[PDB]
């Protein structure tokens, strides 16, 4: 799988000795289009409906694994492509992220420990990547640092969930529903919910976009699919309750946002509130992955709407966050009228209007909830989605105002392969609901 | 036979410019147990003896060395005459390439940094320092490097006058291509006034640096000098600096310095506010941008000034490099008219190689027949008339996009 | 300029354009369909086109400083007003905006809501001063902010320094002096009538001149034929190839836009009312001065199309009779045919 | 079944095609040959798609009709 | 429309106006700080002038000596005279959607300095950018770029890093100039200010005279 391609990765660039850091990129790119296109031809003529144990008894190898080895693969291709290829050929957008070797190896070892997670199968695993992924992330956020709160911050943000995953591992080991249960917690803090978020909003907000791209999403992913394939925490009050309350602070809090990035992230907190209820219920694999697959799309989508927008602003904040607040992207659909157009259609999803795939998975989750007797966070559900869809209407509104300014450096060369996949993304999202049932029966003969 | 005898008759084969026999009779005197000290004869005897010695292209650096050994315990303190100090640093710096033989041979005579500088005076002993001068600003780009430690030894046995701190600066920024050696003169300008007792760099020296800077994109130096010029309260920011610091930032394409320092030029009052210098950077800022290069020229009338040659010179490049062919032919045409200023053969040149049509080039080359002959005629003997033009775009390629590469192509190829 | 022209225009351009993002996008399409269609029908025919760059750079010149583009043309074709247009790229032939805004007729003298077409009425009603008129000028207008002025003066730093002249509006106008459709016969085949006042009258009245750009097109009036198979009548007939043959001139020199402005201004001092004055008195709205002026410029505009005739191959020396306002008079409405006005000139009549 | 999955990739790549051109700032039909390339990897896509599904409704028939 | 949110979102402003000398109660938002807490000679004094033409302002004035006092002798260096605003008890300013700094000042000849004090890893640390007086004698707008600010300790340039732009704790003009004799400063005010749009023509009181295109209103 990508575990191999992972630790060859690792070994080439430790030892590769280029001077340029993103031919290695652009190498890596290639590298890992390859392995996809080998793993997902393997897995279907040898693998498929299968459930293999690798090394000992540590690592699990399943249909519900692979396909979210699929989705880190695509979300990889799409963030070594946004690395390697810079989208215009001046120096604004040169300094805007430059990767270094240090921060290639940083990357392709958080990409190890969250897979690690995901596949899984003993604690020790398990704690060993959630370690290796957190100090990845500390380590990644302490490569740029413009302030010296912030590395603090983020520096006790870490040191505090590794203590607590420390404390879980040794109460685990000392022995049975109350240590699982604060497993849950321990593991549900890290990726930002209601009572302990603020600090890893504050960390998104305070990161180069194109690092905050990735590190709002992997940590996610990987943390809420080694969650729900391994269902541990069913019919719970107190996950019912966290949920519950990540929804409402998403919604509410997110109307306070006027920081574009800190608008990204509460979506996101809303949008694991979202995924996070499919964790009190049975049968839940479906519908987890086409709602973790559409977000991950709808999220790499906005952000690189975000990148993009940076190219039409006459003055930039920092060299790191060209754009921080809302208004900087007033009367955008002055600049480029297909870019806001895309954007309409990134936050439509994310509302969840029909046809667009986030409808789709809004509508999975509320059925699911709906057919096993949960009524009450069903409206709870219906509610965050109508005050998510507030502020979400609120960046149209702004996005689409009236603006006279003349811009300096009006005219150059877009990339063409990170417009070209910024098209595919959103193409994805406007028409991928034609290949649900399709979808549909494949998970139920393969993935089942 | 005396010592003095020896040393005379050594004197004598030397002003005949026989050389090898003054040596033989030296090495004879050696021989024969003759007893050398300090006396007015003797001195003048080898200084002289070094000289011609010196001054002998066969003569390897090696017995030179050996030599001067050989003389030194004769000589008080080690110290050589001041005839023989100049002589053989100009065989040393001239007609040899060897610093370190020749550091080591002041290093002879100190060789302590700090401690004994006993600095001297120019007028006192000229010829050393002339030859020393002379050898570091005759240095190519390839000795450059060599060049510059010369120059901190001319500061270490010597008290140069000030002028030679503009012209090193303009020496090694320009000539040598070596503008971290300028900025490095710059830092120890700074470094003497501050520390010692030293007149106080320029603000003209902080000008030129910026402007050398800007002419190589060395963003590094931009970066450091910007920085220097912040905290620096020998010396302020007048209208050249604020616009030599707007070419420098222009030249590394930075949106939010080249706005902060026209912001900052912008609220001078016009007398001392901008000039053409800054008409010029801010129409080379916005090569590409047709709107703000129109606010721009409507704007020199606004702080009290009239066009230049080279004002209307990158208003028709930029007229032209953006499609507007006859816009730039008109204001060629009638530029004798509005302004009273008659167009040359760079304003000429300008618009033809800028115009990327044939049509158009066509019509530009009428007008030039029939108003400017013997200049379009001079334009056609040379190479200043070239002929690319936008090709068909079979790629369906819009015209900006299609024109921006030939402008940056007509750029590349005008360059040089 | 006057204060009134500028308002009543205002009011009229708001009547009929409302600004908005879903009478925008109706537009957009209307005209993008209507363009494609002239482009498709101009490729299906051979014609020849000289000078289009002329009216392209032109019109970015003059948004570029916020002038305002004049354009003026020969009708001889009912349907020549949006066909001309399918040469234009593409750039200008969907963003409404960068469009004409103008059907002309130039007043009596003597979907088209979203095809950008105001209304002009052509019969012996008002006169030479409609609000058709004014909105004309309205949008050779750019602003209520600066002075006017015979000659360009730059404005664009104390206005619009970071904003755009014309934001999302039409500067181009685009009338047919004429009047009607002239479909004349051999000799003297492609020749024109005597230009109205109208277009002087946009010519002089906007605070800053526009660039106005002749056009002449010799073809299309033997497609649509005002009466049917008119070319194709024995003896009526002598050059069958049907080639259509469109030309641009360059824009007319600013310094005859610069003298005739400064007649007008010299008209306006005659009187007491200043340059910027609240209303147009009735001596400069029905006088002898400023018909004359208005006349010598309409003069200048035809004067300066035939000129540009003369580049189509086959075309043959115009009567000097025919640029007189006074020969086209006591003209007949009734033959409905091969018409033989004064005995000089034959036409294709229909009303 | 293959005509109508492969049609409708087809058009898939031509919207993305299209999309990427126009958010470009570029005009519609810029690198013609863009949009044959686009197409014929979605269509290879939409065929792969198809050909796994072909096999899922297969597994599905022997189920049901047991 | 924004409607009802628009009020429940932290407002946004295009200027904060720092120190504002306007008002006749002044002396209580700023202190001011001599050498004689380290033992010299230099005064330091501050007050409000109210002119019968022209905006009111503050006169920041006193006698930079550079005497070594003759009591601890462990000093050197023993020149400044600075004022600052009063220490920040919100714990700090925020300056994120802020670009330039715009002080309204009188200056002489002195070499004045830009402080700026904001959360750094020393507590002693300081952004300093110095005051360039480009018109002495006459009221004059110094805009300095406050990414501009270089960052110091006691005086000493130190690695480089981005000020906080959001922690922002005092701001106020300190005195450097390491020349003897009495120096006078006048200040209007001193604000933060967003990104000015490009402009192509001088201020409206350093306007040329010409024909207007403009009609007067
Ligand atoms: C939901 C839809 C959201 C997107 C809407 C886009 C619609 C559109 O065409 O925009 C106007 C847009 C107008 O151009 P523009 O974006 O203003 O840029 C003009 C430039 O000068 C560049 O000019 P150009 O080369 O792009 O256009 C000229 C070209 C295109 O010529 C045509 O438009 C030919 C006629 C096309 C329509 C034919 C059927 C009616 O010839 O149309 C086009 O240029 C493309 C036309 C074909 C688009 C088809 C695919 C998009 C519509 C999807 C429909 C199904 C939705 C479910
Ligand atoms: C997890 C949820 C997701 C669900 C799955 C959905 C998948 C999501 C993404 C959808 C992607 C599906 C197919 C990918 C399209 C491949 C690229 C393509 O056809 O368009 C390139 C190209 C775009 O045109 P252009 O960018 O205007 O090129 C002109 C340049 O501006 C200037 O001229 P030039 O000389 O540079 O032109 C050469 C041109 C490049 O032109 C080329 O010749 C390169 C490629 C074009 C043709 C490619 C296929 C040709 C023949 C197809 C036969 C089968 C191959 C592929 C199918 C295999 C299926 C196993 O260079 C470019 O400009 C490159 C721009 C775009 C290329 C790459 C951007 C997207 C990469 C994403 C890769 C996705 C891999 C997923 C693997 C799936 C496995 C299960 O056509
Ligand atoms: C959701 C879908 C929405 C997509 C909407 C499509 C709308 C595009 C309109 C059709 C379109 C692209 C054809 C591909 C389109 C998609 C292809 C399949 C997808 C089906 C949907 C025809 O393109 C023609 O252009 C030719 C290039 O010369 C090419 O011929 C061959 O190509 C190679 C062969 O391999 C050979 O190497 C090459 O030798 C051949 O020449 C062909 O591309 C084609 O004949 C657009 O081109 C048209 O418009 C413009 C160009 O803006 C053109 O005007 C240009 O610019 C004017 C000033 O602006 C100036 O007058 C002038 O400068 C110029 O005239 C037109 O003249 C016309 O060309
Ligand atoms: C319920 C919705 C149904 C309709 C959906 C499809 C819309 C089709 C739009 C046709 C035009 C087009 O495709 O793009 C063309 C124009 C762009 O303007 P331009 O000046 O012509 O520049 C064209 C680009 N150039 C200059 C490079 C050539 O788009 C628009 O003006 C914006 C979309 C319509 C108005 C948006 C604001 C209000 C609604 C916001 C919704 C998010």
């Amino acid at each position: 799988m990508l575990i191999l391609a992972i630790i060859s990765l690792i070994t080439f660039v430790s030892m590769s000795k280029l001077s340029d850091n993103r031919a290695i990129i652009r190498l890596i790119n290639i590298y890992l289009i390859l392995v996809l296109v080998l793993d997902s031809f393997l897995y279907l003529l040898f693998l498929n409906n299968q459930t293999y144990t690798v090394m000992g008894e540590l690592l699990i190898f399943n249909s519900f694994t692979f396909y979210i080895d699929m989705l880190i693969y695509f979300i990889m291709i799409v963030i070594s492509s946004l690395y390697g290829y810079n989208l215009y050929n001046n120096n604004l957008y040169k300094t805007l992220f430059e990767p270094k070797k240090e921060l290639i190896i940083l990357f392709l070892i958080n990409i190890l420990g969250a897979l690690l997670i995901v596949h899984s199968n003993d604690f020790i695993t398990l704690f060993v990547a959630i370690e290796l992924q957190s100090y990845s992330i500390y380590l990644i956020t302490a490569i740029y640092n413009s302030s010296y709160k912030a590395s603090k911050a983020s520096m006790l943000y870490f040191f505090m969930g590794g203590i607590l995953s420390i404390l879980i591992a040794y109460s685990i080991n000392t022995y049975l529903n109350l240590i699982l249960i604060a497993l849950s917690l321990g593991l549900l803090f890290k990726i930002g919910i209601a009572p302990l978020h603020k600090w890893l909003i504050s960390i998104y907000e305070n990161t180069p976009i194109l690092i905050t791209i990735y590190i709002s999403l992997i940590p996610k992913i990987s943390i809420l699919s080694y969650l729900v394939l391994s269902n541990i925490s069913i019919n719970s009050l107190v996950i019912s309750i966290l949920a519950i309350l990540t929804l409402l602070v998403g919604s509410v809090g997110g109307l306070l946002q006027i920081k574009i990035k800190r608008l990204l992230a509460f979506s996101g907190l809303t949008n694991a509130g979202y995924m996070m209820l499919l964790l009190l219920l049975n049968n839940n694999e479906f519908s987890y992955l086409y709602y973790i697959t559409q977000y991950s799309i709808s999220h790499l989508a906005i952000f690189m709407i975000i990148i993009f927008s940076i190219y039409y602003i006459n003055y930039i904040n920092n060299q790191y966050n060209p754009i921080i607040y809302v208004n900087q992207l007033k009367g955008l659909i002055h600049d480029n009228a297909y870019l806001v157009l895309s954007m309409a259609i990134v936050v439509f999803s994310f509302i969840g209007i029909p046809p667009l795939l986030g409808f789709f998975g809004k509508l999975n989750i509320l059925m699911s909830i709906l057919n096993n007797g949960y009524y009450f966070i069903s409206i709870v559900l219906i509610v965050a989605s109508l005050i998510s869809a507030l502020y979400y209407l609120y960046l149209l509104n702004v996005s689409i105002q009236d603006k006279n300014n003349i811009l300096i450096n009006s005219n150059e060369t877009v990339s063409s392969v990170l417009s070209y996949i910024l098209s595919s993304l959103i193409i994805l999202i406007t028409f991928g609901f034609i290949y649900n049932s399709l979808i549909i029966d494949i998970f139920n003969v393969y993935f089942n | 036979k005396d010592t003095s005898i020896f040393a005379i008759e050594m004197d004598k084969a030397l002003k005949n410019h026989d050389t090898l026999e003054a040596l033989s009779i030296f090495y004879e005197s050696f021989e024969q147990g003759a007893q050398w000290e300090n006396k007015r004869l003797h001195m003048e005897a080898m200084t002289e003896l070094l000289i011609q010695y010196a001054g002998l292209n066969d003569t390897s650096v090696a017995d030179i060395l050996q030599l001067v050994q050989r003389i030194e315990p004769i000589c008080a303190q080690g110290r050589i005459p001041y005839s023989a100090e100049t002589a053989i640093a100009q065989n040393v710096l001239q007609r040899h390439s060897d610093t370190a033989n020749f550091y080591t041979f002041m290093n002879r005579q100190y060789g302590n940094t700090a401690d004994k500088v006993t600095k001297q005076d120019p007028q006192i002993r000229p010829h050393t320092y002339q030859v020393i001068h002379d050898y570091i600003y005759s240095c190519e780009s390839e000795r450059a490097d060599l060049a510059w430690e010369m120059y901190g030894l001319l500061h270490k046995f010597y008290v140069v006058p000030f002028a030679d701190y503009y012209k090193a600066i303009k020496f090694f920024a320009q000539d040598v291509k070596r503008q971290d050696y300028a900025l490095l003169t710059f830092q120890q300008i700074r470094k003497n006034h501050d520390l010692h007792g030293q007149p106080a760099a320029t603000s003209e020296m902080v000008a030129f640096l910026f402007h050398e800077f800007a002419k190589t994109k060395y963003k590094r130096g931009i970066k450091r000098l910007h920085e220097v010029v912040a905290l620096e309260t020998s010396f302020d920011v007048n209208r050249d600096v604020l616009n030599e610091m707007m070419a420098a930032y222009v030249s590394v394409e930075d949106l939010n310095r080249v706005q902060d320092c026209w912001a900052q030029l912008q609220q001078l009052p016009p007398s001392i506010g901008a000039n053409n210098r800054s008409v010029d950077v801010l129409l080379s800022y916005f090569k590409d941008n047709i709107h703000y290069t129109e606010r721009t020229w409507q704007g020199i009338p606004e702080f009290g000034l009239l066009p230049t040659l080279e004002n209307y010179e990158q208003y028709l490049i930029n007229n032209c490099r953006t499609g507007n062919y006859r816009r730039a032919l008109e204001i060629t045409k009638n530029m004798e008219i509005d302004s009273g200023l008659k167009p040359t053969a760079k304003i000429i040149a300008a618009v033809y190689n800028y115009t990327f049509t044939e049509q158009r080039k066509l019509e530009v080359e009428q007008w030039a027949e029939k108003a400017h002959p013997e200049m379009w005629l001079e334009l056609k003997e040379g190479d200043k008339l070239k002929s690319l033009c936008l090709p068909a775009n079979s790629d369906n390629d819009n015209v900006e996009s299609l024109l921006k590469q030939a402008s940056a192509d007509m750029d590349e190829e005008m360059s040089g | 300029s006057f204060r009134n022209v500028s308002l009543r225009g205002s009011q009229l351009l708001g009547k009929l354009d409302s600004r908005g993002w879903g009478w925008y996008v109706a537009k957009k399409w209307n005209i993008g369909l209507v363009y494609t269609m002239c482009k498709v029908f101009l490729r299906c025919k051979k014609v020849d086109i000289k000078g289009l760059d002329n009216l392209l750079e032109a019109h970015r010149q003059a948004r570029l400083e916020g002038r305002g583009l004049l354009t003026v043309m020969n009708h001889t074709s009912v349907l020549d007003d949006p066909v001309v247009w399918g040469m234009l790229p593409n750039d200008n032939g969907w963003i409404p905006y960068l469009m004409r805004w103008a059907t002309g007729a130039k007043d009596i003298c003597y979907f088209f809501g979203a095809g950008q077409v105001l209304p002009i009425t052509r019969f012996g009603i008002g006169g030479p001063f409609q609000p058709g008129m004014d909105m004309c000028v309205r949008l050779l207008n750019p602003n209520n902010k600066i002075k006017y002025s015979a000659k360009y003066t730059p404005y664009l730093v104390h206005t619009n320094a970071t904003s755009y002249p014309f934001w999302r509006e039409s500067n181009w106008v685009h009338f047919f002096p004429e009047g009607y459709v002239h479909q004349a016969l051999e000799p003297h085949e492609g020749t024109m009538r005597y230009f109205r006042w109208g277009t002087s009258r946009a010519v002089l009245e906007p605070v800053t001149p526009p660039i106005i750009v002749p056009m002449f097109s010799h073809g299309l009036q033997k497609v649509f034929q005002e009466i049917p198979k008119g070319y194709e009548m024995e003896g009526n007939n002598t050059n069958k190839d049907r080639t259509i043959s469109i030309r641009i001139g360059e824009p007319i020199s600013e310094t005859t836009v610069a003298g005739f402005r400064n007649e007008w201004i010299n008209l306006c001092h005659k009187e007491n009312v200043g340059l910027n004055a609240e209303t147009m008195p009735d001596v400069l709205k029905n006088g002898q001065e400023a018909k004359d002026l208005r006349s010598k410029v309409a003069a200048y505009l035809r004067e300066e199309v035939e000129k540009l005739r003369l580049t189509v191959p086959n075309m043959n020396p115009e009567l000097p009779e025919f640029k007189e306002p006074e020969f086209w008079s006591d003209i007949d409405k009734v033959h409905k045919g091969v018409y033989n006005h004064r005995g000089k000139v034959r036409m294709l009549r229909n009303p | 079944a293959l005509f109508t999955s492969l049609v409708g990739a087809s058009g898939l790549g031509f919207a993305t095609k299209f999309l990427s051109n126009k958010i470009r700032l570029k005009p519609a039909g810029y690198y013609p040959l863009g949009y044959v390339f686009s197409g014929v990897a979605w269509a290879g896509l939409g065929l792969v798609l198809h050909n796994v599904h072909q096999h899922s409704l297969e597994v599905l028939e022997k189920k049901k009709t047991a | 429309m924004s409607a009802n949110p628009a009020i429940v979102r932290p407002t946004e402003t295009t200027e904060q106006v720092l120190v504002n000398f306007t008002k006749p109660n002044s002396l209580e938002t700023v202190l001011t700080k001599c050498d004689e807490e380290l033992g010299g000679y230099s005064t330091v004094n501050l007050a409000l002038e109210r002119p019968t033409t022209g905006k009111p302002y503050g006169r920041f004035f006193g006698n930079l000596s550079l005497d070594l006092p003759k009591d601890n002798k462990m000093v050197t260096r023993s020149g400044f005279a600075m004022f600052r605003t009063l220490d920040q008890p919100t714990n700090a300013w925020n300056w994120e959607q802020y670009r330039h700094l715009e002080l309204r000042v009188r200056g002489d000849r002195r070499k004045y300095f830009v402080n700026v004090q904001s959360a750094t890893p020393l507590a002693s640390d300081l952004y300093q950018h110095r005051l360039f007086i480009q018109t002495p004698g006459e009221w004059e707008t110094v805009v300095i770029p406050i990414d501009d600010f270089i960052l110091t300790n006691k005086g000493v340039v130190q690695e480089q890093m981005a000020m906080d732009t959001a922690n922002v704790y005092t701001v106020g003009i300190g005195l450097i100039d390491r020349q003897y004799g009495p120096y006078n400063l006048d200040i209007e005010y001193i604000k933060a200010v967003a990104h000015p749009p490009l402009e192509f023509k001088p201020k409206k009181e350093y306007e040329v005279e010409k024909e207007t295109i403009l009609l007067t209103p």
